[PDB]
């Protein structure tokens, strides 16, 4: 869920997830 | 062999935490989870383990299963059918980017009832 590797992701806080 | 992107146990098993549960395998990757670790919700869980449950990325539309903008998607935790908040019928902008169900839990919500 919330996308695996492949970065750094773009939020940086706790709020909402699973997307890609 | 797959096991939770979380634990990496075995769905019987939440290894984090040893106890049972029933991971969530990505019909293209193989991916699996615990729906506990991944916040999903029962219809969810149950639709998941069952169907293809394509990981997050795979995940794309269901309306163009191509991710095409991705950035409307909508995500529908209840089975996993992801639609760009402009492909639904009552299409949003910005509402449930995450949450929210989807048509055919819907109309399979409306048949639950009765
Ligand atoms: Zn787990
Ligand atoms: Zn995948
Ligand atoms: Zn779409
Ligand atoms: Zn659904």
């Amino acid at each position: 869920s919330g996308r695996g590797k492949g970065g750094k992701g773009l939020g940086k806080g706790g709020a909402k997830r699973h997307r890609k | 062999g797959s096991y939770c992107d979380f634990c990496l146990g075995g769905s019987n098993m939440n290894k984090k935490s040893g106890r049972p549960e029933e991971l969530v395998s990505c019909a293209d990757c193989g991916r699996s989870g615990h729906p506990t670790c991944l916040q999903f919700t029962l219809n969810m869980t149950e639709a998941v383990k069952t169907y293809k449950w394509q990981c997050i990325e795979c995940k794309s539309c269901i309306l163009c299963g191509t991710s095409e903008n991705d950035d409307q998607l909508l995500f529908c935790d209840d089975c996993d059918r992801g639609y760009h908040m402009y492909c639904l019928n009552p299409p949003v902008a910005e509402p449930p980017e995450g949450s929210w169900s989807c048509h055919l839990c819907w109309e399979l919500l409306k048949e639950k009832a009765s």
